[PDB]
């Protein structure tokens, strides 16, 4: 363990530091984004240990500014300093010219500060899918331990993700609806969880583009998509 | 070097911080010292090495303020010290400092609970941060405020503290508590307390008759106030009393060496 | 020996419904002589659809262009390899010139360029960075009495839509005027035309004296 | 043996085992030959090609330090790189500061320095090059060596590299109190085609410099016309 | 390297301060001796060979006008203290126009020694002092160790002829000796475990009287050499 | 010295008044600015000087002595300590890049025994301080333009043994002197009153 | 000074330092929160009754501001470290804004301490789990627990340190919505007796309710631990 | 400048002028001087124009991130806290400021005052600027809580109107703001010399 | 093995043991390929959507193989040398002092214990007053100037191919030449289309720039 250094490389050319990292974000929640054309779909898994926890309290999706959310996997205090550096500069963007910062900046400006460990011990054990419109239309993208960033058409991340990697290849084409996202969420959600689903026990958001905001649902809203199974 | 580092301030497998740990160990290891908390004051007593012919006296001008063990922080705060000497006196020099610099802010005297608190923390920073041992010293405070009376404390190498009507720490000190526990009572005088810690030196070095040259007691009590300067300062107030920190000499510890004696051989 | 110095002259523009026209004259003054007959400083192009325009003390507006240019590049690595509107550039430019509240560039500056919805606006600034979006705007020596002619002409506002070329018309008008009254305007003036097809630049002579 | 992986410590026998490694990579690195001439320096270097598609003048070995001066690379490249930036602040600095061209003497011994401080603090490594330096400033024609040791000697003529054995044996029959800066462009030239392994390294270039009278004193590669 | 170097073992020992401790005690022999009147210090000085200059070694050091020291162990770790040393004397003058007593000056050391032994990337110092003074408060013995610990003694010994050095002590010490009979049971007491003739040339010696601090010259000390 | 205000100590306790008056040069924005701030259970302080430095200023002794009252166990602290914790502040300030705080003050307390073990004098105690860190305890004390009137008035007709009845006629006497005989205009006066039981606003006197 | 990586990743995703903070908090005594309608009781096991510990106890539920109390299981000086931390932001937070800081953005603060101490060369992670309760100026309560992780999290009724698993457990059956001020004193006593010996003076206890708190003396303590002492034969 | 506010039982009125002037050459007429800071929290704008925007931006800035992290609105009182500090830490350094912030949180409605020194100052009535001294004249007699909002923006518009007629530094476009429960509402924009007209 | 952990150890054998992993980072990324002619540079890359070709100027861009936050840093710092340079001089940062820079920044990161190697191989093309230019950085610091090479997983294969062409490079034109670098980078793998494979190209006249999807279906 401190046998060998935090900047060590493998023989294939891995940083340890990195690869045990994206271990981590395996043994999470799963949590997973779809995109449409009209709309981007993000969802979790919430997981809480016992029903004496209120549940609101471990939300792992947190609005980043007005047209952009994130669901996070992995280490969630870990993600709080992500989603925290992410809001700031989402604010210096509007600050400094008056506008939304794009999605891709935001997922970039937080992947720069992922590697900035040699300063901290170590990476940040944390994944985040982004979600928001620009001018770009509905988009999603994915940041990991190692600073890659990269952007999905759809995506999972977490325990249950190459469980959903196989219900993608199938259902999953690009030209959906609103409705059969919101749906083939809800599907992989049941699938790969451990208890039965309910209204309380996950978390769903949108960005469409037709209005550029993030909405969350309420547990109401949920009822409607659990009964449409 | 990384690889000769031993790892100071790093959590082992159970939650548990080594060094904090040997570190108490060697507080086990080293003379026994006494806490008593009486009505008229504390009282803290300890047993020395063995007396080399060939010892002498620094001489100091003013002979309350330290002996071997005990250790004027301010006027109303004393202590005894168990465990590694030289790191006790870097600790002393810390709290002696804060208690003045409390003086100089608030131009009252610091809370002995305030004063414990402070020195407990810096013991606590090399715990968690630095790459350094830490501190291995156990001290017992002796302190009179006016939020509390009387007070005796006791500090260990975690940097955790607590209060104590009666404590030892050193040696034999599982041997004293038992004793302690079975003789102390809530009504004390400061002679009877003074009394009281010398049996349970004699029972601890193991010895029929106390010798009076293996043995240092000092006493946080209180005093009739000195002179008022109502010319110099008049809006000064005095109250009745003061607290002082005494560390007793030979020639007051003759009458209380006697009674401890007279204890001794009628049980 | 100040850190200022003031090389004089005259920057114009004025927007219309798909078209801004900017104007500035070419001299650069000393004290109390003339350097040049041919500094092409006062504008600077930023992206196709945006100018810099400025007057006051040239040393000063060459760095202010070159931070500029800089954090307009910078813009562009961070945003995907597209160029900040011209909005953001004003709002860019306002939140710099308040920075050095302490030191402050000597600069009367203007952005000037087209909006999103293709229409022409102007960001007339303080040295510190308070701007608004306008019509019209001017600066430097000739713009005291270049500034109620244009509000006369264009808003009418003690009376009873232009073309490019009637609006590039009275902005030759104007500086003709300035150049005939003001001893630090004058030669020449490079007029860049802004519309969405490209820029059009035409020079116009002016007085020598 | 956990005495050999840094070299911030002895040996029990006094040795420092991390500047014998690096001294290895040096003695398995090209071959090297150098000629101090009645008119100048003469350095010649071969160059192992890693790939028929290079352009000439990849991975130069001898760079220009001052006017007057250049050092020939003899070891690992890239840390032989950061031995020249510091000779080059070195000679600037004799310029700036004290208004002369850095002599070749003080120019090697600085060059030294610089190497012996990477063999003595834990947090880095020895330098896996040694560095001959060819000068001619006002102390006249001169040629050193630093090794990754910071040791720094004087020659009349030397040899670096796998062929360094061989190549030392040629260099002797040598006279060096004749012997010009044209004549020697030959016959090193020689030397390095003799020693050149043709099993091991199919691909090769021949890499030449010189600070001679003819050149003005200025340190160059000789024209590619005299070879 | 900034980690501690020094460290506590399973049963509390800190065993860098012992083996420390077991480096100062390997030197060559110095004792000390308290008077009614005086202090007298006093150390071998054998060189390894005739080649060397005898003269320019040092064992005993004057710190400042009215405190001297000396030392055994390791030379050159005794040099950093005695630096220390004579730098706080001069700072304690100018503060407070008058020389610093011994009792502080011993605190002084201490503390010097026990950031050594807490420290990151440091061993603590391998050599016990003895340290000889007048002030105001009268003649003083001190001796500190490694571990940072002093004590004041009426006599004592450090070094590896120690335990017979200060058993020797016990007998032949009284309480109203004269300065010029402590110089002589000082030398009385190294005449005893030194190897070899004892001469003015291997044996330094530094007295306290008149509270001032002074070393015996070669021929000073020949004199009271020729009584024994 | 705009702003006046005033204090006394009677044997058991002290009145503090300060003029409402809040001005931008010559026109006045409000005048009832209440300047007679609450520091604890049973202290106050009277701060005379422009607002910015005198909110930050008692802001910083607030939060201070909060912040000793929990590292304490909600042991209240002397008025001879707040006193001389404000006045550090003030002298250290003074000597600071910032500058000095340029806010006069009075403070009043009335000391109260924390525990039986306390020994306490337990009594009501004034301090006038000044924006240089001079402290002096008094048994009455003024600042602004309105001081002197005041002063001599107190000198003339103050006692220690006046009741709690005739202790507010005086305090309102002295700010009708105030308002008759100081050019600028100090209309309205909040009083409060620091007794054993703590502190109270006086309202019959304005 | 020094800067060694101490807390990094190890071949499965998993951070020693922390685990092994955690189980420092596993061996640490019991803490219990409840939260009824209007009040918030922390309840703590205290070492061991001794006839020569102080009676005047030292006290292990702290104050940060006037309407927030914290109670915690493991390292108690680290402890003490992290309340003062928690004590400076607090008045800091007025001196900044002027009103009273909320107990849930003082909990974020506190967990973000935390949080930092497992990343932050040089240094290890504290050893200490809190349970931190308070109410809003609207008068509803709050409950949140804090881990040496630095993940924080609202509950209705919460256990950590020694017999943590136990105690929660007795505690998710019997938990009810909307409890008084008396029935949330008896339920938290009850839930401590499950992991500790005796009730007799091994328990301190705060009623924290909105505009007061009370360090329980111990003849109303007494009283309550007997009339459920009575109610645990049954 | 001119810019006044109030406090009455409807909520608060703010009302401003457009005219900037160096002193005597008048660069606009076009000015808003009233800011927008977001959808529940007003600023107004005297003295230095950079200034006030730069902080006020600032400040709102400020206000997003708390609610970001706190998931709630922050209160009038914090919010002129906020910028109360920036002032005052600024005080050695040249700012010019004379703002009002105002708000309706939960405790109502909230107007307070904040300059380039750091004052702030909790009130029921304001006015800012050179032509204060004008404004105060018509507001104090006019001005009580029982004001419908109608009359209550008409002696808010009358009042800056007489300032714009007298002071030479004010001028241009009134415009009045009114802050209600549920944020604010520009209720007007009227040419002064338009007014001039009506008022006669 | 003894002797394979940190940077600052040799082998006894005169080997750099951590410096050969981080160059494994690169034989491990997606192939890029890069090929010059006279007055052009056309570099290519098989996307594995991952940004894998930067700009750094007006005349000079890179292909990065390997780490991906590593290829970041190292543009930020050539785009801010540029910069720098243009604002001092008012021209083209030269491309040699561009490699050497680069060089030097990897090698400081090979010899330091506080600092790591870059795991991230670059083809840096550019133009400038000399003409075409393409170099190639690998993490122990070296700095090649080819006719025209590959870079990344199976990209023998490429370096294969190029070594029966490159002569003819000299002489081709800038279609012939970007064809060249395709069937080469094709040679290294699906196939190769608008979504998955990259063209930049920069020489005389032309300033450094990626072909749009448009401009590159008639290559592909």
């Amino acid at each position: 363990e401190y046998d060998r250094g935090v900047n060590t490389f493998s023989p294939e050319g891995r940083i340890f530091q990195i690869e045990y990292a994206i271990e981590a974000i395996k043994l999470g929640s799963t949590s997973l984004g779809i995109q449409t054309p009209d709309a981007v779909v993000i969802a979790a898994e919430k997981r809480v240990p016992s029903v004496l926890v209120d549940p609101s309290s471990m939300n792992k999706i947190l609005e980043i500014d007005y047209h952009m959310g994130t669901v996070l996997s992995g280490m969630v205090a870990d993600a709080r300093i992500l989603v925290e550096h992410a809001r700031v500069e989402a604010q210096n963007h509007r600050f400094t010219y008056d506008e939304p910062m794009r999605v891709e900046s935001c997922a970039l400006a937080t992947c720069d500060l992922s590697v900035r460990f040699g300063l901290m011990s170590r990476p940040f054990g944390v994944s985040l899918l982004i979600a928001g419109v620009d001018e770009n239309g509905p988009q999603l993208w994915q940041t990991d331990p190692s600073g890659t960033y990269t952007r999905y058409d759809a995506q999972a991340i977490g325990a249950g993700a190459e469980a959903a990697q196989t219900v993608f290849n199938e259902i999953y084409h690009r030209n959906m609806t609103v409705e059969e996202a919101e749906t083939l969420a809800v599907r992989i959600l049941k699938q790969v969880m451990e208890e039965e689903l309910t209204k309380s026990n996950i978390e769903i958001a949108i960005v469409p583009a037709s209005t550029g905001k993030l909405e969350v649902y309420d547990q109401t809203k949920i009822q409607r998509i659990i009964d449409r199974l | 070097s990384s690889r000769y580092d031993s790892r100071t301030t790093t959590f082992s497998p159970e939650g548990r911080l080594y060094q904090v740990e040997y570190a108490e160990e060697a507080i086990s290891q080293a003379g026994t010292v006494i806490g008593i908390l009486t009505t008229g004051g504390v009282v803290l007593g300890a047993e020395k090495g063995v007396q080399n012919s060939l010892f002498d006296s620094e001489n100091m001008e003013d002979k309350n303020i330290s002996g071997e063990k005990m250790y004027k922080i301010a006027s109303h705060i004393g202590c005894s010290v168990a465990g590694v000497t030289s790191d006790a006196y870097a600790l002393l020099n810390y709290a002696r400092l804060s208690a003045n610099r409390h003086h100089y802010t608030y131009q009252e005297p610091m809370a002995a609970e305030d004063l414990c608190r402070l020195l407990c923390d810096e013991k606590q920073l090399y715990t968690q941060y630095g790459g350094v041992r830490p501190f291995g010293v156990s001290f017992l405070l002796a302190g009179w405020d006016r939020h509390h009376g009387y007070q005796l404390y006791h500090t260990d190498t975690s940097g955790n503290y607590n209060a104590w009507r009666a404590y030892a720490i050193g040696q034999n000190d599982q041997v004293a508590q038992s004793l302690l526990k079975r003789d102390w009572k809530p009504e004390l005088t400061l002679d009877e307390g003074i009394v009281l810690c010398l049996r349970v030196l004699g029972k601890t070095m193991d010895t029929v008759k106390l010798s009076a040259e293996r043995l240092e007691v000092a006493v946080l009590h209180k005093v009739p106030a000195p002179a008022t300067q109502k010319l110099l300062e008049p809006y000064g107030v005095l109250p009745k009393t003061v607290p002082e920190f005494k560390i007793l000499r030979e020639t007051d510890l003759k009458p209380l060496i006697a009674e401890a004696d007279r204890q001794r051989e009628a049980e | 020996w100040s850190p200022y110095a003031d090389n004089g002259g005259t920057i114009a523009a004025i927007a219309g419904k798909n078209y801004v026209i900017l104007g500035g004259d070419t001299r650069l003054n000393g004290d109390f002589c003339i350097h040049t007959r041919d500094d092409r400083t006062k504008l600077f192009q930023l992206t196709e659809h945006t100018f810099l325009a400025s007057t006051g003390m040239q040393a000063d507006r060459l760095q202010l262009q070159q931070m500029l240019k800089y954090r307009i590049q910078w813009y562009q690595y961070n945003n995907g390899g597209k160029l900040p509107s011209t909005k953001a550039i004003a709002k860019l430019t306002s939140t710099m010139l308040y920075q050095r509240r302490f030191f402050p560039y000597y600069t009367f500056n203007m952005v000037v360029g087209l909006d999103e919805k293709g229409a022409g606006v102007c960001y007339s600034y303080d040295p510190v960075g308070s701007t608004e979006p306008f019509r019209y705007g001017t600066s430097g020596s000739a713009s005291s009495f270049v500034e109620p002619l244009m509000d006369c002409l264009l808003t009418r506002q003690h009376m009873v839509e232009l073309s490019m070329t009637e609006t590039l018309e009275m902005l030759k008008n104007a500086f003709t005027g300035a150049a005939e009254r003001d001893i630090f305007t004058g030669d020449a003036v490079c007029f860049h035309i802004i519309t969405a097809d490209g820029i059009r630049s035409e020079l116009f002579e002016l007085r020598n004296d | 043996t956990e005495h050999d992986q840094s070299t911030d410590i002895f040996s029990a026998d006094g040795r420092v085992f991390q500047v014998e490694y690096a001294c290895k990579a040096v003695d398995n690195g090209s071959t090297a030959v150098a000629a101090c001439c009645t008119d100048g320096v003469v350095v010649a270097v071969e160059k192992i090609l890693t790939s028929r598609m290079l352009e000439e003048g990849s991975n130069d070995r001898i760079h220009a330090v001052d006017r007057q001066a250049g050092v020939c690379i003899c070891g690992m490249l890239p840390d032989g790189r950061a031995v020249v930036s510091r000779a080059r602040a070195e000679a600037e600095n004799s310029r700036d500061v004290f208004a002369t061209p850095i002599p070749g003497s003080v120019l090697a011994s600085r060059i030294g320095e610089f190497m012996h401080v990477y063999t003595t603090h834990y947090a880095y490594r020895p330098f896996g090059c040694s560095v001959i330096i060819a000068s001619y400033a006002d102390d006249g024609p001169q040629l050193f060596v630093s090794d990754p040791s910071g040791t720094v000697a004087g020659y009349y003529g030397i040899a670096l590299g796998k062929g360094k054995t061989v190549a030392k044996t040629e260099l002797e029959k040598l006279n060096f109190k004749s012997i010009t800066c044209d004549e020697a462009v030959v016959k090193l030239t020689k030397i390095l085609h003799d020693v050149h392994d043709k099993s091991k390294d199919k691909l090769y270039e021949l890499e030449v410099a010189w600070v001679c009278n003819k050149s003005n004193c200025v340190f160059q590669h000789v024209p590619n016309d005299m070879i | 390297s900034a980690y501690g170097l020094t460290t506590f073992s399973p049963s509390g020992r800190l065993v860098q301060i012992e083996y420390a401790t077991t480096a100062a005690s390997k030197g060559t022999t110095a004792l000390g001796v308290k008077a009614m009147d005086g202090v007298v210090i006093a150390a071998e000085k054998k060189t390894t060979s005739p080649l060397a200059a005898s003269l320019t070694v040092q064992k005993v050091f004057v710190l400042d006008d009215h405190v001297g020291c000396t030392y055994s162990g390791i030379g050159p770790d005794c040099r950093v203290l005695v630096d220390a040393a004579r730098k706080a004397c001069q700072k304690y003058r100018l503060t407070y126009h008058e020389p610093m007593p011994v009792s502080q000056l011993v605190r002084h050391i201490s503390s010097l020694y026990q950031e050594f032994t807490q420290s990151g990337g440091v061993r603590p110092f391998g050599c016990s002092l003895l340290v000889a003074g007048a002030d105001s408060q009268g003649n003083h013995l001190y001796q500190v160790d490694p571990s940072g610990t002093f004590w004041a003694w009426k006599a004592t010994s450090i070094g590896k002829g120690s335990t017979d050095a200060k058993t020797f002590l016990e007998k032949r010490y009284t309480n109203e000796m004269e300065i010029e009979d402590a110089v002589h049971t000082a030398l009385l007491t190294l005449k005893e475990g030194f190897d070899g003739t004892m001469t003015a040339e291997n044996t330094q010696v530094g007295r306290v009287s008149e509270g001032k601090f002074e070393l015996f010259t070669v021929d000073q000390l020949k004199d009271y050499l020729d009584q024994i | 010295m705009s702003e006046t205000t005033i204090a006394f100590r009677c044997n058991g306790f002290v009145l503090v008044a300060a003029a409402g008056l809040n001005a931008f040069y010559y026109i006045k924005i409000m005048d009832t600015e209440d300047k007679v701030t609450q520091l604890d259970s049973h202290k106050v302080v009277a701060c005379a000087g422009e607002n910015g430095p005198r909110v930050n200023f008692v802001e910083y002794i607030k939060c201070n002595m909060a912040l000793k009252r929990m590292r304490e166990h909600g042991r209240v602290i002397r008025t001879s300590a707040a006193a001389s914790f404000m006045r550090n502040a003030l002298a250290g300030a003074l000597r600071s890049r910032d500058g000095a705080y340029l806010v006069n003050c009075l403070l009043a307390g009335y000391d109260v025994a924390a525990s039986s073990d306390d020994d306490i004098a337990t009594g009501p105690h004034l301090y006038y301080m000044d924006y240089l860190g001079t402290m002096q305890e008094v048994p009455y004390g003024c600042h602004g333009y309105g001081a002197s009137f005041v002063i001599a008035m107190l000198d003339r007709l103050w006692r220690p043994d006046l009741t709690a009845q005739e202790a507010v006629d005086l305090m309102q006497k002295c700010c009708d002197e105030v308002k008759k005989r100081v050019v600028i205009s100090n209309d309205k006066f909040i009083c409060k009153a620091v007794t054993e039981n703590g502190v109270e606003i006086v309202n019959t006197v304005s | 000074s020094y800067d060694r990586a101490i807390t990094v990743f190890s071949p499965d995703g998993h951070l020693f330092q922390v685990e092994y903070a955690q189980e420092a908090v596993r061996k640490g005594l019991c803490a219990v929160g409840v939260r009824g309608k209007d009040s918030i009781i922390f309840a703590v096991e205290k070492k061991s009754v001794q006839k020569l510990q102080d009676s005047r106890t030292i006290r292990k539920i702290y104050k940060l501001d006037e309407h927030i109390y914290l109670a915690f299981a493991g390292l108690s000086a680290d402890a003490r470290v992290l309340v003062n931390h928690a004590q400076l932001e607090c008045q800091r937070f007025r001196l900044n804004y002027e009103d009273a800081v909320d107990v849930d953005l003082l909990v974020r603060y506190v967990a973000k301490v935390q949080q930092k101490s497992t990343q932050s060369s040089g240094s290890r992670p504290y050893g200490v789990s809190t349970i931190i309760g308070g109410f809003n100026e609207n008068g509803q309560p709050h409950l949140w627990k804090t881990d040496p992780s630095g993940m924080s999290s609202a509950w209705r009724a919460v256990a950590i340190g020694r017999n943590d698993k136990t105690v929660l457990e007795f505690m998710e059956k019997s938990y009810q919505e909307n409890m008084t001020r008396d029935q949330c004193v008896h339920f938290a006593i009850k839930a401590l007796l499950e992991a500790v010996e005796s009730g007799s003076k091994n328990i301190e206890l705060v009623v924290l309710e909105n505009k007061k708190a009370l360090y329980m003396g111990d003849d109303e303590l007494r009283k309550f631990v007997v009339e459920v002492e009575k109610e645990r034969e049954e | 400048t001119t810019t006044l506010g109030f406090h009455f039982d409807g909520g608060i009125i703010l009302a401003v002028d457009s005219r900037a002037s160096s002193g005597q050459y008048i660069s606009s007429q076009t000015v808003m001087k009233v800011l927008e800071i977001n959808e529940y929290l007003l600023g107004t704008m005297a003295g230095g124009a950079a200034d006030c925007q730069y902080w006020e931006r600032v400040l709102g800035m400020e206000c997003r991130l708390w609610e970001l992290r706190n998931n709630c609105r922050i209160s009038v009182a914090a919010a002129s806290k906020i910028l109360a500090n920036i002032t005052y830490s600024y005080r050695n350094y040249g700012l010019s400021m004379g703002t009002m912030v105002a708000g309706w949180d939960q405790f109502g409605p909230s107007l307070y005052y904040v300059d380039d020194k750091g004052t702030r100052v909790k009130h029921e009535l304001f006015s800012v600027g050179s032509g204060s001294i004008y404004a105060y004249g018509v507001l104090d007699q006019g001005y009580r809580k029982n004001l419908t909002v109608e009359e209550a923006c008409e002696l808010a518009r009358r009042s800056i109107f007489h300032a714009t007629y007298r002071d030479g530094a004010s001028g241009g476009i009134v415009t009045v703001y009114h802050v209600h429960q549920g944020g604010w509402t520009q209720i007007s924009r009227d040419d002064q010399t338009k007014l001039y007209d009506r008022y006669v | 093995n003894q002797y394979d952990t940190n940077t600052t150890t040799w082998s006894p054998t005169g080997r750099l043991f951590q410096v050969e992993y981080a160059n494994e980072a690169v034989n491990n990324g997606s192939a890029a390929v890069g090929t010059k002619n006279k007055d052009f540079v056309v570099l290519t890359a098989l996307k594995r959507y991952q940004e894998k070709v930067f700009k750094l100027d007006d005349h000079v861009g890179m292909a990065i193989a390997g780490l991906v936050a590593d290829g970041r840093m190292l543009a930020r710092f050539v785009r801010t040398e540029c910069m720098n340079y243009r604002y001092m001089h008012d021209s083209d940062n030269p491309l040699p002092l561009i490699a050497e820079i680069v060089g030097e920044k990897y090698q400081r990161h090979i010899q330091f214990a506080g600092k790591r190697p870059f795991g991230v191989g670059l083809l840096i093309a550019g133009y400038d007053s000399t003409g075409p230019h393409l170099y190639h950085t690998v993490p122990s610091g070296d700095v090649f100037d080819f006719k025209a090479t590959a870079m990344g997983l199976r990209s023998q294969a490429a370096r294969t191919y190029l070594e029966k062409h490159f002569e003819s490079f000299p002489d081709c034109g800038l279609d012939e030449l970007i064809m060249h670098a395709l069937k080469a980078l094709a040679a290294a793998t699906a196939e190769l289309n608008i979504k998955n494979t990259t063209i930049a190209i920069v020489g005389k006249g032309t300033p450094f720039m990626v072909l749009t999807e448009e401009a590159a279906r008639k290559y592909l």
